[PDB]
């Protein structure tokens, strides 16, 4: 039975795993001026 | 060549190709592809075909019976052209084929077509199993056809169809193939159901045959490294095939394994023979042949041969041993399965041109209409 | 991509594939005076630093022939101020670098023969010579002030970094 | 201490990452090299020494194999594939023992395989794992699907699905791989042979080129530490030669740096290798001499070689993973290469069309979320803590009596 | 040791005999070419199973066909480690049979190889060299064996003594 | 003893032309090579292709310049030359199992195919309708045809098979031959008509080669169990049986009246002769071993190098026979069976070798051929 | 390496970081670890109630029940002392750090860190070795039920400490492994005359342990350690208890080492017959 | 279902291969009394002679063949280590190979240092015979 325990898998995979809201890693580092990325 | 000069012309339209010739050769003249393109003005026929990429493809007929009439129309008027044929439309004689189980509208709309657009002097239709057994020779036996839409067992008696007993299966090469796809990925090779046709297409014709006995069969993969066989992709990739050579072509036989429901070829085989009349059964048991570009896989008849023995010895003897000797059955293939259906044709076309039974007249068409499509039978 | 010209204009002459394009030069020519404050000088000096990584170019106009000639000689250029060290002997070095001769296309030590058409006749000869006279001239007396560094008078680490790259793989000296 | 937590390994060209199921964050990160004694004659593996006594334990792995007198460092790994399986093996069991300090009877286990791998490396893997430490269980797992699960962390429920594409970049090959519902297309993977040590490699050779004072033995170290920090991709490149040019004072960063003989100080300045190291992504040739195309044409390619109906799903859904991908605006430089190339397309197929055809204009989307740099160790250990897992994975019953052909297939998420 | 010598003098003097093959084609299903020790359908084709004892322990079965042949090895065991070092080696040999071209997946029952030699083989490759190959093989198992007894026990006296040292 | 090497993959079968310089064979494959000799070395020429399985037969007409191919794909073909282009013509044989040996007549109106369906296939032409027609000899045969041989009178037939029995039948058709004489053989003959059957006793062994003499009244044939046998029909149809120490032989020729060449699984021809009285004698190894292997490598030395050998045996790297491996084909190379002065033989290892009488006679001391 | 290590690793790197962090003036980060080691024990890092000043670590065992009643909760008293604090629902002892009050060395608190382990397994080992320093007889055995199939029994006499492992080897190649092993361990006194006596039975009890109900079968085997007063005195106790309970996993792991080495070993012997064949063919 | 692909209806074929027999059941195979006596008196050499004599080749019977190699392997056993060579070398051809299908039917149920006797008789008896002998013994239908 794959195919039965994969989609209970994936449900507990889409029910699992939460959201986060944080800055990401690469927003601390230093870059080129925002207004010509265009 | 008949006594009035008017030219016998034999045309198979059979769904990859179209083959074209006279009455009598050995051999077709003309063979093309089925194809009508259309550039992103109207090319049909060869030259359709080498210049692939600038047309947008289309194929008319779909398992035997027309889908567009007006695509195949254009086929008509090109096969009838100056360039391939060139003959004169209203001096021909044309002999034409059929698929069994044919429905009735088609037919009156083919011979509709031939009479009245083209206006042929003779028009006759006939169903490809006689034309099998007329390209074999024989008059009387059953003929089992698989290709790729569906699988037909059809028997000929005194060189004519009965209708009441061709039976019909739902299982062809392209579950065969679905089915080795599902076996391929379950070994732990990638492959997809829609981009991977072709590759597992031509491995299923190079590779995989038909078991004899199961349990031996199984044996020897389980227990020998003899079956193992490899292949290389066009990518570069070497795979190596080793047990499912007989085990995919095994759904013909056990329709479960690919979750249809019924019984298998063998089974059906016997239940239409044995439905018969009590009389003739020994005349059909003798004579049967196969056809069609699924049987051409090794040891088919051996199994066939043996699950018709098993089955006559359970259902008929019913236990009896020493009756069986006295049951003689053969299966015959042909080794010349090519051109069978055009030489049935060339030779019905030769033998039978000169008495006016046989050919459907234009005044009893314009006297009657689509009464004369009873004069067939 | 690479960066190409755009200062294209069907109103100009031809020798041979090249474009006869306005320079502001006090130097004697045949090219024409340059009434707009840019030329081709400006632009193969502005697009020397994106253009020296590049190997594979391709052809679009005529100009552009040009600005891959000068591209070729600005390499060439940075060679000798490599082991200079004060301006003004930098300005006779580069006067004695305009002066000496170099190998025109249709001769066989030049390196892009394939794509540069040949001269066919002499005057055509001696105007073209005189015009890749005058660009060479110019491009050097241009570059001796945007290669040396003023406050220590020494020429500089970030435009002395570039001698060792080539365009196409090709050099006008050859080795 | 009822039930106790899985074990996760993922092992790589560069580095290897390994801890216990549930966390976030793997507990070891560690060089994936082997130091081994090689005090017999060079170049002789019939004189390759019968361990009489205990001399095959004596080898160290991690970042104490780097710079050790007397030893010998060895590289298992090429391309992701593994070429010797003695020293996978002894780097496995000072993998368990020692760091880990797991008893292997009591633990489930999950490993990666490269993304084209034979059967016969999961029948070797499988047979090293059963015959040797004796696990009751094992699970081999496809990096893609755990790259595409970990990437759902930053999406709204209504928007999960496993049909996507993934672009992975390492210390290899960076590989470009189409996922439809859970299942790699196998004959649409492509490969671009640039990774982080080609950059290394052109970042050492520019400062080379420019600076002065840095000690022979400590450059490789030095343009790490100068990619690592001071990095970023740039729109054009004749308007940032300009903003070097004309503002020096700005953009002009200095480094020190400590040698290692000497115990002395050296600096060194930072200029144009900030932006033209992630620049060999969009121009290979500056570098290799033999491939000539960009990235966002391969990832076109790639999308434009599978079949039609999946065609629009996968422009949707493209997710960046590995860590040469760290490096910032880069999804919005290869959303817009991507969209001019597309743009192109339709516009010149509604010139020729002439108002027959009228195509709807499609979306394309790349997407960065929180875990890229361990996004296969953060699906893996997702994937271990729930209880489904149990069953899904094989046991040793099964390798006893059905044999090693159990761990050729797996049930493929 | 005495008897080592005209044991491997006999069984090179048998399998001789037993290795001349012949491509033949099945008279039962057609279009198939099976090795006919295995199927055994057709009586006529098989010859007489032979076997050749050193002593109550050791012995070599070969069968034959009219294009395959079959060889089965018994190997000397003393004792428990012997055994189970034995069978470690059986079984990783077993597990790389397509590798090999000339291995079973599995023994018949009482011994411990097989095997299976088919005509394709002896057209692809010299007959004396697979005999020499097969002599070779049934040299080498023993030496390897005893050899690997040695490396155990000289490592388990190091370990032993290592760790009683630091009390 | 020239040999030459073709190819590395095995000879199947071949054939020679009329004039012995062109050579036709298979290279274990589905297509027929035919070589031409230009020169001093051989080149290709042509090539056939137009079967789906392994060819097991192929053979040459002298006089009309036909060749006939069967296959283990049930099939038989017809080849024959036009305008430098080689064309085929399909035979219809009516059998359900492979087919193993084919032959030409004398005559060269019909031919003869042995196949695994326990009965032989005779063919022959109708020209009315004109295709190749065939006609069926089944019984008593129990397995497996093996081997073929064609009478001098255009009549009988001999063949071999696997149930451990050697057969004299006569293949006589109406339409094509004429009415035959007498033979000590037998004296009615219909179609399949079972002459005599010669065969040993509780000692099984499969027939892999028959052959005629130059007369017609002497037959001879090998077995897989190490005996060469010879039968007289005149002298009340007596029986010779000669067990070898041999391995066992796989081809057979007659090649004066009372002479014998054969070869096999040993890799080397020996001859054997037979008296008037009726005894089979073993005379010698035809293939004596090279230049003597150098006098055996020292004649003296090799002696101590098997004691050399008894202290420390070590294998033989090659074989001191021309061939490595087993031959599979004697032909008769030089006039015919009438009078015979060379002959080649062919071989699993990829080599073509031509032997001479003469040679043989002098080098070898104290042979006589006659 | 050949003798494993008492201490554990991710301890020591985890708090050798934050001390670092911590000692340099930077911002701290929230951390939430846990992790398993030898014989099911169950760790836990954590912050308590969110607060990013404070760590916090536990562990958690089954058979805390049994230890303390040998007295363990004195001992963890006296060797950590204001570290110690009210236990963490479902474990059993808790330790809690505050970054703004470390001392000045950090290597000696990190250290005493990594050996929580060893410093709750000690107390039974010091509470029987007082009972033969001064001169008791007939106190009871110690029973420790160390894992579910696998006990350990402790006892003391006037000149002896007598300790008995019970294991148990899961397959059949590693009870002839184990007893070549054994062996080698009963005759290893050869050569070091200061060393303790080792005893091995085999799927069957000692004699002194007749009246427990100890498990009869045939992959059970009995180890026997006989201690002197050479050993078990007030200035070499401490590598003693770190050398006896670590004893089943060195075993164990040179018994799955060896089968690494044999399995190593028979690739040369493959790869040999693999050239053999290839070099027959006439290539 | 599948209650009928369990019959196996290939042997009840008509064509199959049927083994042909011939002779009776009377041969008793070599008789006790003489080889008795000649072990008795102790002449080796007549022993072998006579012990060879009447094979029960076609005796369908399984203890006459037992008794027969029991007789035989019980005569060759009891043989110094220099007579071998001369009681080998007095036979013909049919002696030689009926030696060698009673060597190798002694091969089948070893006792004692039985085996390295009949290794020396199979040395001795592959010297003079050859290896068609073993070919001869592979082949045979009918089996001592
Ligand atoms: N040698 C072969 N072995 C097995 N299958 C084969 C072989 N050659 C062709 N096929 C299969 O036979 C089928 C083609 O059959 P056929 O040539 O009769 O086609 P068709 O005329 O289009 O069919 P139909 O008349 O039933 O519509 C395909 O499924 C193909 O894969
Ligand atoms: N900003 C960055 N942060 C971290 N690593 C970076 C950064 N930029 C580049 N890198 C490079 O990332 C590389 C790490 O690659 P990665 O850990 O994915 O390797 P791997 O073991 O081959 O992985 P994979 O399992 O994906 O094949 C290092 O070589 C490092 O130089
Ligand atoms: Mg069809
Ligand atoms: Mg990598």
């Amino acid at each position: 039975s794959d195919q039965q325990k994969k989609e209970e898998l994936l449900n507990a995979m889409v029910a699992k795993l939460g959201n986060r809201e944080d800055p990401l890693p690469q927003d601390s580092f230093e870059g080129v001026d925002e207004d010509e990325w265009d | 060549m008949d006594s009035q000069g008017r030219k016998v012309v034999v045309c198979d339209n059979g769904t990859g190709f179209v083959k074209c010739g006279y009455a009598g050769s050995n051999f077709p003249e003309h063979i093309f592809p089925a194809l009508v393109g259309r550039p992103i003005d109207l090319m049909v026929g060869d030259e359709a075909s080498e210049l692939r990429s600038m047309l947008e493809v289309n194929y008319p007929m779909e398992n035997g019976i027309v889908r567009n009439w007006d695509d195949m129309k254009h086929l008509w008027d090109y096969t009838f052209g100056p360039e391939k044929l060139n003959i004169d439309t209203r001096n021909c004689k044309i002999l034409l084929t059929e698929p069994p189980m044919n429905p009735t509208k088609n037919r009156e709309k083919i011979v509709e077509v031939m009479f009245e657009t083209y206006q042929f002097s003779g028009v006759y239709v006939a169903i490809q199993a006689v034309l099998t057994l007329y390209a074999q020779g024989l008059l009387t036996g059953v003929v089992v056809d698989s290709g790729d839409g569906v699988t037909h067992i059809c028997p000929v008696y005194e060189g004519f169809s009965l209708p009441h007993l061709t039976r019909r299966l739902d299982i062809a090469g392209r579950d065969i193939t679905r089915y080795l796809i599902k076996l391929l990925l379950l070994r732990g090779y990638a492959f997809n159901h829609s981009a991977d046709f072709e590759t597992v297409r031509m491995i299923k014709e190079k590779l995989c045959y038909v078991g004899y006995n199961i349990e031996q069969e199984q044996k020897l993969a389980l227990e020998t490294t003899v079956l193992v066989e490899s292949y290389t992709l066009p990518d570069g990739r070497i795979i190596k095939v080793g047990g499912e050579r007989f085990e995919a072509p095994e759904a013909l036989f056990q329709p479960h394994l690919i979750n249809v429901e019924g019984v298998g070829v063998a089974e059906l085989l016997f239940n239409t023979i044995q439905a018969a009349d009590i009389d003739t059964r020994s005349e059909f048991y003798k004579h049967i042949v196969l056809s069609g570009g699924s049987t051409m896989y090794p040891g088919l008849p051996s199994r066939l041969e043996r699950e018709l023995k098993q089955l006559y010895l359970e259902r008929v003897l019913k236990g009896d041993v020493e009756k069986l000797s006295k049951f003689k059955i053969r299966i015959e293939d042909p080794p010349r399965r090519k051109h069978m259906v055009f030489l049935g044709g060339a030779v019905l076309a030769d033998i039978m041109k000169d008495k006016d039974n046989f050919w459907m007249t234009r005044q009893e068409y314009q006297e009657k209409g689509v009464r004369v499509l009873e004069k067939l039978g | 991509p690479a960066y190409h010209s755009s200062l294209m204009d069907p109103d100009t002459k031809l020798i041979g594939n090249m474009a006869l394009l306005p320079i502001r030069s006090q130097f004697k020519g045949p090219a024409p005076r340059e009434t707009k404050d840019t030329d081709i000088v400006d632009e193969a000096i502005y697009y020397f630093k994106a253009n020296v990584f590049f190997k594979n170019y391709e052809i679009k106009n005529e100009a552009d022939r040009t600005l891959i000639y000068i591209t070729l000689y600005i390499s060439e250029c940075l060679k000798k101020l490599q082991k200079c060290n004060s301006k003004s002997q930098g300005e006779k070095e580069m006067y004695t670098l305009g002066i000496t001769n170099f190998p025109i296309p249709g001769e066989p030590g030049f390196p892009l023969n394939a794509i540069y058409a040949k001269p066919a006749n002499k005057q055509e000869d001696e105007v073209m010579r005189a015009y890749l006279q005058q660009l060479r001239q110019e491009t050097g007396l241009r570059l001796c002030e945007k290669v040396f560094d003023p406050q220590n008078d020494k020429p500089s680490k970030w435009w002395t970094c570039f001698v060792k790259r080539q365009f196409m793989n090709k050099s006008l000296s050859g080795p | 201490a009822g039930r106790l937590p899985a074990c996760v390994v993922d092992c790589g060209t560069g580095y290897t990452k390994l801890g216990y199921a549930g966390n976030t964050e793997p507990q070891f990160i560690i060089p994936s090299c082997i130091a081994i004694k090689e005090s017999a004659k060079v170049g002789d593996q019939a004189q390759r020494r019968v361990m009489k006594g205990v001399d095959d334990l004596d080898f160290f792995i991690g970042d104490e194999a780097i710079e050790k007198p007397t030893y010998a460092t060895k590289w298992p790994i090429r391309h992701g594939i593994v070429e010797d399986w003695d020293l996978m093996e002894r780097f496995m069991e000072q993998v368990i023992f020692k760091y880990l300090r797991a008893e292997p009877e009591d633990h489930y286990f999950l490993l990666t395989e490269p993304p084209l791998n034979t059967p016969e490396n999961r029948e070797y893997t499988a047979e090293i794992m059963f015959e040797s430490f004796n696990v009751p269980g094992l699970y081999i797992a496809v990096q893609a699907v755990l790259a595409l699960a970990a990437s759902w962390t930053s999406r709204q429920v209504g928007e999960r699905t496993l049909t996507g594409t993934v672009i992975d970049s390492g210390d290899g090959v960076t590989h470009v791989i189409p996922v439809a519902e859970g299942y790699v297309i196998g004959s649409c993977i492509k490969h671009i042979p640039i990774a982080g040590r080609d950059i290394t490699y052109f970042i050492q050779q520019l400062l080379r080129d420019r600076e002065v004072g840095i000690p022979p033995e400590q450059s490789l170290e030095t343009a790490k530490a100068v990619k690592e920090r001071y990095s970023y991709v740039c729109p054009d490149l004749v308007k940032e030669f300009n903003k070097y040019d004309t503002d020096g004072s700005k953009w002009i960063k200095q480094y020190t740096g400590i040698n290692a003989i000497s115990k002395k100080e050296f600096s060194i300045d930072v200029g144009y290798e900030r932006f033209l190291g992630p620049e060999i992504f969009f121009h290979p040739e500056f570098a290799n001499p033999d491939f000539t195309q960009p990235i966002s044409e391969v990832v076109d390619e790639v999308i434009q070689n599978c079949p039609i109906d999946v065609r629009r799903p996968l422009y949707k859904n493209i997710v960046l993973s590995g860590g040469s991908t760290m490096f910032r605006d880069f999804g919005r430089r290869l959303q817009r290469d991507l969209k001019r190339t597309v743009d192109a397309r339709l516009k010149l197929s509604e010139e020729l069309s002439g108002g027959r055809l009228k195509p709807k204009p499609i979306d394309v989307q790349v997407i960065t979320h929180h875990m890229q740099r361990y996004a296969v160790w953060f699906g893996g250990s997702m994937l271990a803590s729930t209880p489904e897992f149990y069953q899904v994975c094989h046991t040793k019953k099964d390798y006893e009596e059905i044999g090693p052909s159990i761990c050729r297939h797996n049930p493929v998420f | 040791t005495a008897t080592l010598r005209p044991y491997l003098s006999a069984v090179r003097a048998t399998l001789q005999a037993a290795l001349c093959l012949e491509n033949f084609s099945s008279q039962v299903v057609e279009r198939h070419n099976k090795p006919e020790v295995e199927v055994r359908s057709s009586k006529e084709l098989l010859l007489q199973p032979v076997t050749i004892s050193r002593n109550e322990k050791e012995k070599v079965l070969i069968e034959g066909s009219i294009n395959s042949v079959r060889v089965s090895i018994a190997v000397k065991q003393a004792d428990e480690i012997e055994k189970i070092l034995c069978h470690k080696f059986m079984r990783f040999m077993m597990m790389r049979a397509e590798n090999f071209f000339i291995l079973r997946r599995k023994p018949v029952e009482g011994y411990d190889i097989s095997f299976l030699i088919t005509n394709f083989h002896t057209e692809q490759m010299y007959k004396h060299k697979l005999v020499d190959f097969v002599i070779h093989f049934m040299e080498e198992i023993d030496k390897e064996i005893s050899e690997m007894k040695l490396s155990v026990n000289a490592r388990a006296r190091i370990v032993a003594e290592e760790f009683l040292k630091n009390f | 003893m020239s040999l030459h090497q073709f190819l590395l993959e095995p000879i199947t079968c071949h054939a020679w032309n009329r004039d012995r310089t062109q050579i036709a064979l298979s290279p274990n494959n589905h297509e027929v090579h035919i070589y031409k000799k230009n020169g001093g070395q051989w080149v290709k020429a042509h090539e056939l292709k137009e079967h789906n399985g392994h060819i097991t037969g192929i053979d040459w007409a002298p006089k009309s310049d036909r060749i006939v191919t069967c296959g283990a794909d049930r099939n038989a073909y017809v080849w024959s030359q036009k305008d430098g282009v080689w064309k085929p013509t399909l035979v219809i044989l009516r059998i359900n199992r492979a087919a193993t040996f084919v032959k030409w007549s004398p005559l060269e109106n019909k031919f003869a195919v042995g196949s695994g369906a326990r009965l032989i296939s005779v063919c022959y032409f109708e020209s009315e309708n004109d295709w190749w027609v065939s006609k069926h000899i089944k019984k008593p045969i129990r397995s497996t045809v093996l081997s073929l041989d064609w009478h001098p009178n255009n009549v009988l037939l001999a063949a071999g098979s696997c149930d451990f029995k050697c057969r004299v039948f006569s293949a006589y058709i109406k339409e094509v031959d004429e009415k035959p004489a007498s033979t000590p053989w037998g004296s009615k003959m219909p179609f399949g008509q079972l002459m005599s059957e010669f065969g040993g006793s509780g000692t099984g062994g499969w027939v892999h080669g028959v052959s005629f003499s130059a007369s017609g009244s002497r037959l001879a044939w090998v077995s897989h169990d190490s005996t060469v046998s010879v039968a007289d029909a005149s002298k009340s149809v007596q029986v010779s049986t000669l067990k070898t120490e041999f391995l066992p032989l796989l081809s057979v020729s007659f090649v004066s009246e009372n002479s014998v060449v054969a070869a096999g699984h040993d890799c080397c021809p020996m001859l054997f002769n037979y008296d008037d009285r009726g005894c089979l004698t073993f005379v010698s190894k035809l293939d004596i071993p090279k230049q003597s292997i150098q006098r055996n490598m020292s004649a003296m030395e090799r002696f101590r190098n098997m004691d050399k050998r008894a202290t420390t045996e070590d294998r033989n790297t090659a074989l001191e026979t021309l061939h490595q491996n087993s031959i599979t084909q004697v032909s008769i190379y030089e006039v015919d069976k009438q009078d015979c002065r060379k002959f080649c033989t062919t071989g699993i290892d990829g080599a073509m070798t031509i032997w001479d009488f003469k040679t043989l006679e002098s080098s070898i001391q104290g042979l006589r051929i006659m | 390496m050949i003798l494993l290590e008492v201490n554990n690793r991710i301890i020591e790197e985890t708090l050798a970081l934050k001390f670092e962090n911590a000692a340099a003036g930077n911002k701290p980060e929230a951390v939430e670890v846990t992790f398993a080691d030898f014989d099911g024990v169950l760790y836990h890092i954590s912050n308590p109630n969110g607060d990013k000043t404070k760590v916090m670590v536990s562990i958690s065992l089954k058979f805390y029940k049994e230890l303390q009643a040998h007295g363990a909760d004195e001992l963890l008293k006296r060797v950590y002392g204001s570290y110690l604090v009210n236990p963490e629902s479902g474990y059993n002892v808790s330790l809690l750090y505050d970054l703004e009050n470390l001392p000045a060395s950090k290597d000696s608190i990190v250290h005493q860190a990594g050996m929580l382990k060893r410093n709750c397994f000690a107390s039974v080992f010091e509470k029987y070795f007082q009972f033969q320093e001064e001169g008791k007889e007939g106190e009871n055995r110690a029973v420790i039920h160390y894992r579910d199939d696998e006990t350990m029994y402790v006892e003391s006499k006037k000149d002896r400490v007598t300790v008995v492992f019970s294991t148990v080897f899961k397959d059949d190649d590693d009870v002839v492994i184990g007893k070549v092993f054994m062996q080698e361990f009963k005759e290893g006194r050869r050569a070091s005359h200061t060393a303790p006596q080792v005893l091995f039975s085999h799927r069957e009890p000692p004699l002194e342990l007749k009246d427990t109900d100890a498990a009869v079968g045939d992959n059970i085997g009995y180890i026997t350690f006989v201690l002197f007063p050479r050993h078990t005195n007030a200035s070499a106790r401490d590598n003693t208890i770190n050398l006896i309970h670590t004893f089943r996993d060195y075993l164990h792991y040179h018994i799955k080492c060896s089968k690494a080495y044999i399995h190593t070993r028979m690739r040369a012997k493959t790869s040999d017959f693999l050239k053999v064949l290839n070099r027959a063919r006439p290539d | 279902s599948a209650r009928f692909r369990k019959v196996d209806v290939g042997e009840y074929d008509e064509n199959k291969f049927v083994d042909e027999e011939d002779g009776g059941d009377g041969q008793a195979g070599p008789d006790e009394g003489e080889v008795d006596s000649c072990l008795r008196q102790g002449n080796m050499t007549a022993a072998l002679q006579a012990a060879l004599k009447n094979p029960p080749i076609n005796t369908k019977s399984q203890a006459v063949k037992d008794r027969a190699g029991s007789i035989v392997l019980k005569v060759l056993i009891s043989f110094k280590a220099n007579d071998i060579e001369k009681a080998v070398q007095s036979l013909d051809k049919n002696g030689v190979d009926l030696l060698m299908k009673y060597i190798y039917k002694g091969f089948e149920s070893p006792s004692d240092n039985s085996s390295a006797v009949l290794l020396q008789w199979h040395e001795k008896a592959l010297a003079a015979g050859g290896v068609g002998s073993i070919v001869r013994v592979l082949t045979a239908r009918k089996t001592v």
